[PDB]
């Protein structure tokens, strides 16, 4: 019973690895040898946002590249203004332990999650003027890790009980549940088409999930440790992943294998959050040794090093027009780099 | 450009109101001392502090509030979560101390507790935090030894060749046999803690039980040790 | 002959004091985390007081000693007021730091609640106002001068010598001896607790003094450097009017008091944050 | 793909000898601390023993201490466990386990709810 | 029968994942280069921005 299934499962995984090796005609770095290098990219701290009490775990830009939500462990959700360093809102949270925050594409709602395994949506267009809990979603068992808005009606969440759900905000129930992962699902990254997403779990395997169908299409098994953050390439045909083994990796949705690996011998610290740029030439990686390296996505060589934080860079964001790059670390300050 | 100047006045006024509120909360936040309660399922981690028992209830997390000598303490008991704990433990680096509770009655499950303690001690983000240790259910240890069959010497060969430490002070109404067992458990946790030799954090052992009122004062006193060592290290006295 | 050699030592002393105080002030301005702790506010006051000595007290006396005479005779009355102010401000700032270190180590909980940054300024402001109340009022009213080639031989009167010494030296050194003795009681007890846990571990492993020197070395360097510089000058300062003591000899002891202002930054800014700041700002590392 | 393949075992006798071969494929073997974990029938997982990257620090469980040799070859990319002086009460399934982070000393691998850095295990039965 | 009902779902999974179309690496590569070359001038991080055009300066 259990031995014929696992033997069939092992012959299927040899077929997949034969496929992946037949398709591997060459590598990306050989092709890209006749490419002009980027050179040294030096960025300076244009702004510092000050006023948090505890460490800043996650943050998310707006679609107008103006207002960013920042989430902290003190129980405060502060909506910032990036140009004038003004706090346009400050929201007191029920649970002090927050692990994610999302900003709506219309700018009407903000969601937050955490160790209280409940996604809380806050309205920002109340006629009274006070922020209030619009609804609470208590379906998951494990902690809530990353949550992102598809629109004002449907939000996608990443729990810690190896399950991703598709929530409806109006009915308050789970539309589609994804139960493919075996390890703790760390973060999810929505596609620009908002039809697919990818989640990296702690089982060293990234999956490609269809929202409307409800099943995974592809499995990527190139890593060696816990996949911390995942981000799509801006065309929707590739993604990048950061893990604890100090290696960023680039994956293809068509070739179904790793294209390139971003590794250096001097740095052995983990990789917290990775965001592409607007063009996709610069890969930005928030490492665990208190600074950010600006990797070249086509040459695998560090342009430059963003050493401005006192503690580990917890999360990294890039505006939709690519104008600035904000990093939040565990010293409670948000540096805006340009 | 006159309308633009008027708009700036609006945002500036809003910022000032929000900023003053964040200062009032800053006073309350600094006065707040966070505590993480970690323990096994069999051991009574809920039974540790019966002094105040406010016991606010959330969905998964449990938070207990208790004040000692006008000093407010928040103790967060993590409840319904998945068994793997290597990712949500990173949140709790900002706490002042981590309360660890173990059950010494079951010797077979004691080994599991030692492994859990070793992982917490050697965790990179838990290096700054001190660990406050409670060796629960001491009364059960007394009654169990009287059976005549020594479980501990089976599970631990080191206890066939071990002497009572002269630094230890036994209670007068206890069997000397039972007192050897109590400190030998205690020494196991201290051997993991001395192996590292960081010097930034320490391990405070205590002999609690099921009916103890003094536990609130103990956690208060060990907090005084943790913040004094912090200042002393900062001025490089220690 | 001996003037060439003497000129080099005095010039290096002024430059050393200028250098260290400037680096401490610059580092705290150019880093926010060196301004969030309430303790580092006092080290700002001690770096400003020590820098007023090098900028405004040390050069003029140095020029007069090398040349032999006093260049501008009216400036002598004003110089005395700044000499008294800049010395007393340095010694009072060293008393505030000890009182800060005793509030935090004795009562760690109360030190978080009570020590608002507001109250921090109130400590700093009583120090600097005592310095101006001891110096600019009596010297300009000339209480000390009326004791019964121009020289700046300011012979202090009987009334003002004893009174100024008590308010500037003897009171702050009485506070500091009672302060750091109690902090050596606290620190000694903590080592005993560590030694109990350590020796039980060692006993268990086998069956299967370095920390105390650090406690005594740190307190000795702080107390030893400060007392050695200023004690052979305030003993002489009280004696001299009542009195013997030569003018050349007395001159030499004044420089030892001022030399303490050169060693003050290294003693108090050998911390982890300060050393990291120094490498960045100076650009050596 | 991280993969662990155990090898050796089967029905044996108490007091005999047995070598457990573990094959680690899909990662760099020298960077990760590795360790042994077993599961008794009708019981939970228990930490057998461990070995560091270089192989210097070696610790054991008390109740089976002095009875098992742990060899960790870096070049061969194999983890050997020598099992002499067997006991009929010490019969279980043996799973190779790997700590999830490189160059670290903390490990969380006693989780029974689908820990995804372990092998399929080998059945080792002792019949008296 | 829980371990054989999760083994069965893994088998069925891997059948649906094997039977997919796979584009070659070198055509994929050239598409990535095409998207980074075309949009190279529209990136404010890759190409520096003057202070008048920059809203942060
Ligand atoms: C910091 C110090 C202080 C020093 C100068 C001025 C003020 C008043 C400021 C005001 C409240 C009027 O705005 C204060 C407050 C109060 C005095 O009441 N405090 C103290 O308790 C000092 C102290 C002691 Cl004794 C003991 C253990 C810790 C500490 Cl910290
Ligand atoms: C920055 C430090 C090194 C500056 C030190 C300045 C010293 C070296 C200068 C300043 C004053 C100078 C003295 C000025 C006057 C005289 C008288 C002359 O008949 C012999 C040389 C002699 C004695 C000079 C020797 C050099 C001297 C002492
Ligand atoms: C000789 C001694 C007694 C004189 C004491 C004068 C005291 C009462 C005066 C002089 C300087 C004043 C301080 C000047 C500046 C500030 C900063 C302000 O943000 C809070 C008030 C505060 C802190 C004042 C408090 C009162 C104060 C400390
Ligand atoms: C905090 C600091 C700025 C306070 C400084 C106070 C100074 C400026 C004040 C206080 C005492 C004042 C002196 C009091 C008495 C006299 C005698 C008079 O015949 C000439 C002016 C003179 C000499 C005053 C000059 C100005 C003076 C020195
Ligand atoms: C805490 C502060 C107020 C203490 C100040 C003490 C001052 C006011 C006291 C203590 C010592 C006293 C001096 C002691 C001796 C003499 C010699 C006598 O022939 C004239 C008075 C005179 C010069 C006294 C003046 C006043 C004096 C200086
Ligand atoms: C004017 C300046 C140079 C004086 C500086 C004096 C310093 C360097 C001297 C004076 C007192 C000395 C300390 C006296 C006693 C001890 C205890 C001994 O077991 C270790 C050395 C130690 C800790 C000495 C270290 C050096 C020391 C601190
Ligand atoms: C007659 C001249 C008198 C000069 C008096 C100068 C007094 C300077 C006091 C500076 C206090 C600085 C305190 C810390 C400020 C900060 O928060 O950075
Ligand atoms: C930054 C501090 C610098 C200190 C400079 C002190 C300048 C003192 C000048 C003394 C000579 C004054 C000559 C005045 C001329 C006169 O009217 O007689
Ligand atoms: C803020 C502190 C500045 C200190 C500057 C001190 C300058 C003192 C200059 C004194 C000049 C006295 C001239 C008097 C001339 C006369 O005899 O009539
Ligand atoms: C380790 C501390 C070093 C302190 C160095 C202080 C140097 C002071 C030098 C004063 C020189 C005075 C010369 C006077 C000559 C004379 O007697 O006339
Ligand atoms: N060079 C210091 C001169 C001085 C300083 C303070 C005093 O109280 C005093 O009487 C003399």
């Amino acid at each position: 019973e259990l031995d014929q299934l696992r033997q069939e499962a092992e012959q299927l995984k040899n077929q997949i690895r034969d496929a992946r090796k037949a398709c591997a005609d060459a590598t990306l770095s050989q092709i890209t040898n006749n490419i002009d290098p980027v050179g040294r990219i030096q960025m300076r701290t244009r702004r510092t946002l000050r006023g948090h009490l505890a460490k800043i775990y996650a943050m998310h830009w707006g679609t107008d590249s103006r207002l960013l939500v920042s989430a902290s462990q003190d129980g405060k959700l502060i909506i910032w203004d990036s140009y004038t360093t003004n706090k346009v809102h400050a929201i007191p949270l029920r649970s002090s332990w927050v692990m994610t925050c999302a900003y709506a594409p219309s700018g009407n709602y903000v969601a937050c999650g955490g160790l209280d395994n409940i996604c809380s949506i806050y309205n920002l267009k109340t006629r009274e003027g006070n922020v209030r809990v619009s609804r609470e979603l208590a379906g998951h068992t494990g902690y809530l890790s990353c949550c992102r808005f598809l629109d004002d009606n449907q939000i996608v969440t990443s729990s810690g009980d190896t399950t991703c759900a598709l929530w409806d905000i109006e009915t308050g129930q789970q539309t589609t549940t994804f139960t493919g992962h075996t390890g703790d699902v760390m973060s999810l990254s929505l596609a620009p088409d908002t039809r697919l997403f990818v989640s990296g779990a702690c089982d060293a395997s990234a999956k490609l999930w269809d929202v409307r169908e409800g099943m995974c299409r592809q499995t990527f098994t190139g890593h060696e440790s816990d996949i911390n953050a995942i981000c799509f390439f801006p065309n929707g045909n590739a993604f990048a992943t950061g893990s604890d083994d100090a290696t960023c990796r680039l994956f293809d949705l068509r070739a179904d294998q790793e294209l390139m690996t971003y590794s250096h011998d001097n740095i052995i610290c983990g990789i917290t959050s990775v965001s592409f740029s607007k063009s996709g030439r610069l890969l930005l990686a928030g490492y665990d040794d208190f600074n950010c390296n600006v990797w070249d996505a086509l040459k695998a060589d560090r342009a430059g090093v963003l050493a401005g934080h006192d503690n580990r860079v917890s999360c990294l964001g890039v505006t939709d027009d690519g104008m600035a790059v904000a990093t939040g670390s565990w010293d409670s300050f948000l540096k805006i780099w340009n | 450009t006159e309308d633009q100047r008027n708009e700036e006045k609006a945002q500036r006024e809003a910022n000032k109101m929000i900023e003053k509120q964040l200062q009032k909360d800053k006073q309350v936040y600094r006065a707040t001392h966070r505590l993480l309660l970690l323990g096994a399922d069999n051991s009574g981690k809920s039974t540790i502090v019966k002094q105040m028992r406010i016991y606010h209830v959330n969905s998964g997390i449990f938070e207990t509030k208790f004040q000692v000598d006008k000093v407010n303490f928040h103790m967060f008991d993590v409840g319904a979560q998945r068994d793997e704990r290597r990712k949500w433990i990173q949140c709790f680096n900002d706490v002042t101390a981590i309360i660890f509770v173990v059950d010494s009655s079951d010797y077979n499950r004691l080994q599991e507790a030692l492994n859990d303690f070793k992982s917490i001690w050697n965790n990179k983000w838990l290096r700054t935090i001190s660990v406050i240790l409670f060796l629960n259910k001491q009364d059960l240890l007394a009654e169990k030894v009287l059976a005549g069959k020594s479980k501990i010497e089976d599970y631990f060969p080191e206890f066939a060749r071990y002497t009572t430490p002269e630094d230890a002070t036994p209670e007068p109404g206890e069997d000397p046999r039972v007192t050897r067992a109590k400190y030998f458990i205690r020494d196991e946790f201290l051997r993991i803690s001395t192996a590292s030799g960081d010097g930034r954090h320490y391990c405070y052992p205590h002999f609690t039980c099921s009916v103890d009122t003094e536990n609130a004062r103990r956690i208060f006193n060990d907090c005084r040790d943790i913040i004094q060592r912090m200042h002393l290290r900062q001025y490089e006295l220690l | 002959s001996v003037r060439i050699l003497t000129a080099c030592f005095l010039s290096l002393l002024i430059l050393s004091t200028l250098l260290g105080n400037t680096l401490v002030c610059a580092a705290v301005i150019r880093f926010r985390h060196l301004r969030s702790k309430v303790t580092n506010f006092f080290v700002i006051s001690l770096a400003v007081s020590d820098l007023l000595v090098a900028v405004l007290v040390m050069p003029w006396k140095a020029v007069a000693e090398i040349a032999g005479f006093w260049p501008f005779g009216s400036f002598c009355n004003i110089w005395v007021a700044f000499d008294i102010m800049c010395s007393t401000a340095s010694i009072l700032n060293l008393c505030v730091i000890s009182v800060d270190r005793y509030w935090a180590i004795s009562s760690p909980f109360r030190y978080e609640r009570k020590m608002t940054p507001k109250a921090a300024f109130i400590l700093i402001s009583v120090a600097w106002t005592l310095s101006v109340l001891i110096s600019f009022i009596p010297v300009q009213l000339s209480w000390h001068k009326a004791k019964p080639i121009d020289n700046c031989d300011s012979s202090l009167s009987r009334t003002y010598a004893i009174s100024s010494s008590v308010i500037s030296f003897y009171i702050p050194v009485a506070i500091m001896i009672v302060t750091y003795t109690r902090i050596y009681r606290i620190a000694q007890k903590q080592i005993r607790r560590i030694a109990a846990l350590e020796r039980a571990a060692v006993h268990a492993k086998n069956c299967q003094f370095k920390r105390e020197t650090k406690v005594l070395k740190t307190l000795s360097v702080i107390m030893g450097v400060f007392v050695c510089c200023w004690l052979p000058f305030f003993i002489l300062n009280c004696i001299l009017p009542f009195c013997c003591i030569d003018s050349n000899t007395f001159d030499v002891f004044v420089w030892f008091g001022w030399a303490n202002s050169s060693l003050n930054p290294i003693i108090y800014a050998f911390n982890a944050d300060f050393r990291k700041a120094f490498s960045t700002l100076l650009g050596c590392y | 793909q991280v993969q662990l393949q155990e090898s050796g075992g089967g029905l044996v006798q108490p007091g005999g000898s047995l070598r457990l071969s573990c094959a680690a494929s899909g990662f760099t073997f020298s960077n990760y601390k590795m360790n042994w974990v077993r599961q008794a029938p009708g019981k939970g997982l228990e930490w057998v023993s461990d070995i560091s990257q270089s192989g210097a620090s070696i610790s054991y469980t008390g109740s089976v201490k002095g009875r098992f040799t742990i060899s960790r070859d870096n070049a061969k990319n194999t983890l050997y466990l020598q099992m002499n002086s067997l006991k009929p009460e010490d019969t279980a399934v043996y799973y190779c386990a790997r700590c999830p982070a490189p160059f670290t000393r903390d490990c969380f691998d006693v989780t029974s709810t689908t820990y995804a850095y372990r092998g399929q295990g080998t059945q080792v039965t002792v019949s008296s | 029968t829980a371990s054989i009902a999760q083994a069965r779902k893994l088998v069925e999974q891997l059948k649906m994942e094997a039977n997919i179309d796979r584009i070659k690496v070198s055509k994929a590569a050239a598409d990535l280069m095409a998207y980074c070359e075309a949009h190279a001038k529209e990136d404010p991080l890759l190409t520096p921005v003057p202070a008048s055009e920059n809203p942060f300066r």
